[PDB]
């Protein structure tokens, strides 16, 4: 096994501001596939155990 | 001829009532389910 991580996309992306989250909504499902995707594989991190 | 009959007879009951041993193919369905649907909702976004 790996050492499992998680990305946030507010925090990394945005400096918690109000003109950053704006523009972050237009943008959509960019950040949404990778976070689903490090989830994936924490799922199958504990599969291989 | 007692155990090798009874034995595939939980099988066969075992996949009629729970569907959760198939689910390995069911997620096959949905990984290309679920990237389809969500290539298909990039043209909504206004990309700036």
């Amino acid at each position: 096994s790996m050492t499992k991580t998680s990305v946030d996309c507010t925090m990394y992306i945005c400096g918690d501001s109000t003109e950053c989250s704006n523009l972050l909504l237009q943008y959509g499902s960019f950040c949404t596939q990778l976070k689903r995707a490090l989830t994936g594989i924490a799922v199958e991190q504990d599969k291989n155990t | 001829a007692n155990q090798f009959n009874s034995a595939i007879g939980k099988i066969q009951d075992s996949l009629s009532s729970t569907a959760s041993a198939l689910g390995k193919l069911q997620d096959v369905v949905n990984h290309n389910a679920q990237a389809l649907n969500t290539l298909v909702k990039q043209l909504s976004s206004k990309f700036g």
